[PDB]
């Protein structure tokens, strides 16, 4: 399996340890992740969308162009990221109308979208293409703790183009998660947002921490020892939210946070410098006493 | 004779006339060959419009006709009968689609429409050049009928055809009669007892003397067409003799496989060998062979050693003039809608799972009980439009009966436990018959029962507990609720029983949007199927309560006594017929008829194939696939498409 | 420029389905004109070559789902008629686009409204067939 | 009290032309559909800890108030999709939302946080850019210093301004090329 | 009609031409039952063929005479909303 | 948010059982035949100028929101009877 590797922002900018994670858990299961160079920011979709959508389909079928020039499809961690060149993919090849308003402001840097690119998100991609049975084999350290798995969204949800099955009631995740040696804990609206989609991070800031900390609460209440996530921003939503409900609302957690990449890496006998587990705002030592 | 075309364009008001410029297409009309009267309309199918074309057929000595108005399975018929009546063969009458098919769908595009509507009035006006005279044939009507389901249409429809003196046929897919209407406990708007009402119409149903009632049998195969239909009925092996068969029970006790009883929902367990319910109507037992393990302990038990596996199922071989399809319904399955917890969470339940639990004759003894701890529960939730008003479930229609049993029920468990809570979540309140308002105020000001106007988004079960939350915005206060109960019952819409595929092909019937079965006109014909001979009644048709049901039953009964009273109707010479100077026998014909019409016969010293006119239902499938052009469908000869083919593009 | 589009459906479940879309009022555009018949199975190659002779730049055929027949197998026949044509018509250089096919029921207004939106916008890409012009010479 | 001279009867085109052809006509359009059940609101991760309530968001458009524009509530959806996976008529409640945003950021209501996330965008290629600490991160951990990303591609910046400039977006945050920053 | 908005007379107007000349059934138009006597299978029934004050078997119902009447009263077919003559017709397809 | 725990289930029942025998239990009991038309609302002088919504505090009663005693906006009511005289379910 060859993927042009889409970044995004968070990721190659704040949580570097979930791109050396995703790196190696993913060559390990036989994936060549090929450098897809010149790519910008996706754009966010609920931020840039609702701005001007005509903005983030021009920007978003950019960065489709990059991977179509190189002849291959493309692969990403983030559920940002995954909604907005999948949804921009799909608008693309079924709207018409939408290709030529694009191809007409592409044309103008020297690019055209031909609709010859597949969006794929690594959870997906591990659960249809490579299978579950390949991750408890590659398992060097098992993770026998119980976790509060965080779908996120944009990662399955629309389910209309999306086609990854249901968003009410999913095992993906947690069959991935527990292949690890790990137990998925229910807890209480599992499948509820995080509070930073839709551009509601920056702008309404304690309206985001007021949904983190039910989110938490939930979790803590079914019993985790931590939570793991697919969606870098749900990560930072997590883990920094944390020091933001401590000096907002003066409620403490300590609650370790674990994207499936550094959970898959630590299960796959990853070393927690390279993959960067000390650098957490909320520490992850407790979590790793436990394992 | 060359043809001497009346071309009639209809207005149907403003819904041909306002998108299609019909003054335009009757000019256009008068252009083509053949055609020497022109005229439009504001209602063809009416009184002056009939009159103006049979006046018109005689003062212009017309010899073909022409409408171009709406779709000839509404009024081809209608229209026939007229040009008959001023002496011209109904066959020399060609109908256009300007309706359905232009002036309805081109709407904003008015040129084009009448474009279209052009083409259409040549091409019809080409066919019409070619088409012949036909005698329309008639054939007998076997004064016997067959009522396809025993639920209370079913049975309204053999009791009306069998109390008129017609020889009536009941077939039933389960042991016993009744349908639905007996796994009520009460029914709306009097709260009267369902079976207690329902029991005295199985009994006269079972003992009527022109009536015919096989139970556990089925209609395997069907034949024929209008008064001469050919129907094969399955009576299903029960494995035990129905003479010999007292109706005790005592066999069950000792069979091991324990089986979902249906009849509750469910919620009960009944054995391999059963009765559906104590008041089943005919009263003998059955054995399910899809559960049977044949370890033969209930035979040590039987007394009668009525138990034979040894037997087999009977074939019969009826002959009848009307068929009436009275199915039912099966009710929706609200697994889907996930964020309900139907089949995840114990204390969420369908509304007709609550009926049996109401029923005094239920798996429970007549008590509301949650299934998680056996408790009875204190607060109560109704969530409407499960499964129906939803886009999501491809369920777009209003199941119609879900507002009142809901009300109905609520006011059922007040009765049994007055200190009970409970609300109702809804869109609309539909209480739009006969009483039907009143009983929805009566539960309200009478019985306590609440409403919530807000359609709930999802339910969330406490695990430590079982009692559930239901999350919905009251929309009358612009306020999130979020309401705890003890149970949650899901209102339920109708959808089609699982057998209706099977008996839409066996009928040769269609089905509406929601998937229920077709009547040939909403409101020119509510219980007729385009397919002659063939009716409807009850659920089958679409969601409906009782009274409507039963009417249909009667109605359907009228329709179906029309054929049979009058012994003898006319059937479409639309079939197929063999050249024999052209007709080298190559046999490609033979096989392609499902009916068998065409064969292989000597005639002059040589081999030539022959269609058996009676067997011909004319589809056109073996002139279609003739090599050598000998066979023919009047009507819908290769010639006259040939001509509608050109017709479109130019003026044959 | 508008497309000539030709249609044949039979009288049980699909004229029965475009009846519906009209009913409905659901709007496609007004390129096809409809041919009655019975059953598909009375649909056969000479009718649609003989549209295509005559200047039709698309035909499309319309019959019962398979199985759901009024005349129970008519469609088989139609099915295995139609997948000859499709190729018979490209080694005549008429693009196997040119001809659609599709099974629709009585109940099905929308899926018919879509199928003949998609088929005119097919055919107005692909442009104006040359046959009729090529033959005139 | 409410007037017919206080309604805008347009509202509902208005914002269904803003969707046209992104996120599509059809998809805005959906928005007539409603039929205000409220399981959008119930379902609404907002609306539980604020006065936002879905379907009086709708119910504006509908009724033509276009005080929904200049209201803080439209941006408080975080677009979870859940109201879009469970309409019951089919409103794609998330776009619209969006839509709805389209014609309020036009019209001047747009946050200072937002506008800011905006410019992060068009002055370096993304919305959470590259820092000192980013690159001394990235070195300690093995990966290369800096990412193959627009931020540090001209080619691929200047791609993105001869976009943005096209679609008008830096006349829509109010973004001064010649100040490199928000007027 | 809803709901599918077909004219009234679509269904209407063929089912009032079959029924006007339909063999077995005798239309009594303009007409009032004023007595009912008698019980189940043998009723014994007045029917009071109300004067139309025209001819039935002579007239065409052609409305040259509508055109020359003086006299304006509301119609009662259009609700009072419409003006008939006092020779009138109910409606056009009537 | 309303939960379950912040409503007074009884307060419908508690508001008949003070209105009986004064003005009478089928005078007060009335209040359980409101289906919510607003049309008590639309006929209200005094909702024409204040957040008092008539039909909102028969709501509050039948859903069981306690605030509605401790509310200023029973006491906005003008007992002009113009809700009274329109209500098409008879309620007092
Ligand atoms: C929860 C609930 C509550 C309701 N409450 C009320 C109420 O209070 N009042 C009211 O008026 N209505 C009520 N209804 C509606 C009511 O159930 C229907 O009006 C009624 O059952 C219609 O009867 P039916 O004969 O048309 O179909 P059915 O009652 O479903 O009977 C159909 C019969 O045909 C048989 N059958 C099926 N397939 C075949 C086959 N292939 N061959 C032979 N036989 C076959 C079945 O076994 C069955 O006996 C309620 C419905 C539900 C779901
Ligand atoms: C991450 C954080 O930025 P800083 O880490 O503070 O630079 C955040 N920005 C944003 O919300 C920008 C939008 C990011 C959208 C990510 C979609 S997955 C904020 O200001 O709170
Ligand atoms: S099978 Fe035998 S034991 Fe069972 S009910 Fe019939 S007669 Fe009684
Ligand atoms: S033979 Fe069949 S019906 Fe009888 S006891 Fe065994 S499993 Fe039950
Ligand atoms: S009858 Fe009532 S509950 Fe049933 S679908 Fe219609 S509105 Fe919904
Ligand atoms: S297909 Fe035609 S030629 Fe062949 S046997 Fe039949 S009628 Fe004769
Ligand atoms: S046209 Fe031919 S195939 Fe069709 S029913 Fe008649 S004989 Fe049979
Ligand atoms: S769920 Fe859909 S129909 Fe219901 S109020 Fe929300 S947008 Fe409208
Ligand atoms: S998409 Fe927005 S309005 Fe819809 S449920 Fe999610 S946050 Fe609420
Ligand atoms: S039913 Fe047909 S003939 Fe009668 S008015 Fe309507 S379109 Fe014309
Ligand atoms: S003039 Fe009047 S009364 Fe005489 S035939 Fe004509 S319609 Fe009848
Ligand atoms: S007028 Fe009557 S029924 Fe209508 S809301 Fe007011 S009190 Fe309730
Ligand atoms: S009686 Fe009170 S609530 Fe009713 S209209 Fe008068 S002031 Fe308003
Ligand atoms: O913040 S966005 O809504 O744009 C994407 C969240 S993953
Ligand atoms: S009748 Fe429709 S395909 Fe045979
Ligand atoms: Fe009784």
């Amino acid at each position: 399996m060859k993927y042009a590797f889409f970044l995004g922002c968070i990721m190659p900018n704040r949580y570097a340890g979930v791109e050396a994670a995703t790196r190696t858990v993913m060559e390990k299961l036989g994936v060549e992740l090929v450098d897809m160079t010149g790519a910008s920011c996706c754009p966010a979709p609920g931020v840039f969308g609702s701005f001007d959508q005509k903005t983030w389909l021009t920007l978003a079928a950019r960065n489709l162009c990059i991977a179509e020039e190189m002849g291959v499809d493309i692969v990403t961690v983030c559920n940002g990221c995954y909604g907005s060149l999948f949804e921009a993919a799909h608008l693309l090849h079924d709207n018409k109308e939408a290709l030529n308003f694009v191809n007409e402001k592409l044309d103008k840097v020297g690019k055209e979208y031909k609709g010859n690119v597949k969006v794929r998100h690594f959870a997906e991609l591990i659960y249809n293409d490579i299978g579950v049975d390949k991750i408890a084999e590659k398992v060097e350290r098992p993770l026998n703790i119980n976790v509060g798995v965080h779908y996120g969204c944009h990662f399955l949800k629309p389910t209309d183009v999306k086609h990854l099955g249901s968003a009410e009631r999913p095992v993906m995740l947690d069959e991935i998660v527990e292949a690890t040696g790990a137990k998925s804990v229910p807890y209480a609206d599992k499948m509820m947002c995080c509070g930073a989609g839709g551009g509601v991070r920056a702008r309404e800031l304690e309206l985001s921490l007021d949904m983190t900390n039910e989110k938490i609460e939930n979790m803590i209440k079914a019993g985790a020892d931590c939570t793991v996530n697919v969606c870098p921003f749900c990560h930072l939503q997590f883990d920094r939210g944390q020091i933001e409900i401590k000096e907002k609302f003066g409620k403490e957690y300590n609650f370790p946070v674990l994207h499936l990449s550094q959970l898959l890496g630590l299960a796959m006998g990853m070393d927690p410098k390279d993959l960067a587990l000390s650098v957490h705002q909320i520490s992850v030592d407790p979590l790793l006493k436990k394992i | 004779e060359e043809p001497r075309i009346g071309v009639y364009v209809c207005h149907c008001g403003v819904n041909i006339g306002g998108t299609v410029d019909c003054p335009d297409v009757t000019e256009f009309a008068k252009t083509l060959k053949n055609v020497v009267v022109a005229r439009d309309y504001k209602y063809m199918c009416a009184d002056p419009g009939q009159e103006m074309i049979k006046k018109d057929i005689k003062e212009h000595n017309l010899n073909r006709v022409v409408v171009a108005a709406c779709s000839p399975r509404l009024h081809e018929p209608t229209f026939r009968r007229c040009v008959a009546e001023a002496g011209l063969n109904p066959f020399l009458f060609e109908f256009a689609n300007i309706r359905e098919h232009c002036s309805w769908v081109h709407m904003h595009e008015k040129e084009k429409a009448t474009e279209k509507a052009k083409d259409l009035v040549r091409m019809a006006v080409a066919k019409a050049r070619l088409l012949e005279p036909l005698e329309f044939i008639k054939v007998g009507v076997t004064q016997r009928a067959l009522v396809i389901g025993g639920g209370v249409a079913g049975i309204q429809t053999a009791l009306d055809l069998g109390d008129m003196g017609f020889e009536t046929i009941l077939v039933e897919k389960t042991p016993s009669v009744g349908g639905r209407m007996a796994q009520l406990d009460k029914t709306f708007p009097t709260n009267d007892c369902s079976i207690c009402i329902l029991a005295p119409k199985m009994v006269d149903v079972a003992k009527h003397p022109n009536v015919k009632l096989y139970a556990y049998s089925e209609v395997v195969d069907v034949q024929g067409y209008v008064g001469n239909f050919k129907v094969k009925i399955m009576k299903k092996a029960r494995y035990i003799d129905e003479t010999k068969c007292t109706g005790c029970g005592q066999c069950s006790e000792v069979c091991p496989i324990d089986v979902p009883n249906e009849f509750d929902m469910g919620i009960g367990m009944r054995k391999a060998i059963y009765k559906p319910f104590p008041q089943a109507v005919p009263a003998k037992y059955t054995i399910d062979k899809e559960h049977c393990i044949e370890c033969g302990l209930c035979a040590k038990v039987c007394g009668p050693n009525a138990i034979d596996f040894d037997q087999e199922p009977e074939i019969i071989e009826a002959e009848v003039g009307t068929i009436i399809c009275a199915i039912g319904y099966d009710a929706f399955d609200p697994t889907v809608r996930e964020e309900y917890g139907y089949g995840v969470y114990d204390n969420v339940v369908t509304a007709l799972e609550l009926e049996r639990m109401i029923n005094a004759s239920g798996p429970t003894g007549g008590k509301v009980i949650r299934l998680s701890d056996g408790q009875k529960p204190k607060r109560i939730a109704f969530i409407q439009c499960v499964g129906s008003r939803d886009a999501k479930v491809g369920n777009k229609y209003c199941s119609n009966v879900c507002c009142m049993y809901a009300m109905k029920n609520s006011q059922l468990i007040k009765e049994k436990s007055p200190d009970t809570e409970i609300d109702i979540y809804y869109m609309d309140i539909r209480a739009f018959s006969k009483g039907y308002e009143e009983f929805y105020e009566r539960s309200a000001k009478q019985y306590g029962i609440k409403f919530m106007r807000g359609r709930p988004s999802q339910v969330i079960e406490d695990p430590e507990t079982g009692n559930l939350v239901v999350r919905a915005e009251d929309t009358l206060l612009g306020e999130i609720l979020e309401k705890e109960y003890d149970l949650v019952v899901l209102s339920v819409g109708m959808v089609p029983t699982k057998s209706a595929d099977e008996v839409q092909k066996i009928l040769g019937i269609s089905r509406t949007p929601d998937q229920f079965f077709m009547e040939a006109h909403p409101k020119l014909r509510p219980v007729d199927t385009a397919t002659d001979g063939v009716y409807l009644a009850g659920a089958c048709q679409g969601p409906k309560d009782i009274p409507a049901s039963v009417a249909q039953g009667s109605a359907a009964a009228s329709r179906a006594a029309i054929p049979l009273a009058k012994g003898e109707v006319e059937v479409e010479p639309i079939i197929a017929s063999v050249d024999a100077e052209i007709c080298g026998g190559c046999g490609v014909c033979v096989k392609q008829c499902p009916y068998g019409a065409p064969r292989l016969v000597e005639k002059d010293g040589k081999v030539v194939a022959e269609v058996i006119s009676a067997l011909c239902k004319g589809c056109g499938t073996c002139p279609a696939g003739c090599p050598s052009g000998a066979l023919e469908q009047d009507h819908f000869k290769t010639i006259q498409l040939f001509k509608q083919i050109e017709g479109m593009f130019r003026d044959t | 420029w508008e497309p000539k589009i030709i249609g044949f459906c039979c009288n049980w479940c699909t004229y029965g389905g475009a009846d519906t879309a009209g009913v409905g009022r659901m709007q496609y555009p007004p390129s096809i004109r409809i041919i009655r018949v019975m059953c598909s199975g009375r649909i056969e190659p000479s009718l649609i070559l003989k549209a295509f002779k005559e200047g039709a730049d698309g035909v499309f055929v319309g019959g019962c789902h398979l199985g759901d027949c009024h005349y129970d197998s008519g469609n088989y026949k139609w099915q295995r008629r139609v997948m000859m044509l499709y190729e018979l018509l490209e080694e005549l250089g008429i693009e196997k686009e040119r001809l659609n096919h599709e099974w629709i029921s009585a109940s099905e207004g929308e899926k018919f409204q879509n199928t003949m939106k998609d088929f005119y916008n097919k055919i107005e890409a692909l442009g104006p067939c040359k046959l009729k012009e090529e033959l005139d010479k | 009290m409410i007037y017919s001279s206080d309604l805008n009867k347009n509202l509902a085109s208005q914002i269904i032309e803003a969707g046209t052809p992104i996120p599509g006509d059809d998809v805005v359009s959906s928005l007539k559909a409603c039929y205000q059940c409220g399981t959008c609101t119930g379902s609404c991760p907002s609306g539980r800890r604020t006065s936002y309530r879905t379907r009086k968001v709708i119910r504006k458009a509908l009724l033509g108030m276009d005080d929904v524009l200049d209201s803080d509530d439209i941006w408080k959806c975080t677009t979870c999709y859940t109201c879009y996976e469970r309409c019951p008529r089919d409103v794609k409640v998330t776009e619209i939302i969006k839509t709805i945003r389209n014609l309020a950021a036009q019209k001047g209501n747009m946050a200072k946080a937002h506008k800011m996330t905006a410019m992060y965008v068009l002055k370096y290629g993304h919305a959470v850019p590259a820092n000192k600490n980013t690159a001394e991160l990235r070195k300690s951990i093995g990966l290369s210093e800096k990412a193959p990303i627009a931020q540090f591609s001209e080619k691929d910046l200047n791609e993105m301004n001869t976009l943005i400039k096209e679609l008008g977006f830096d006349e829509l945050i109010g973004f001064d090329w010649e100040k490199g920053a928000l007027k």
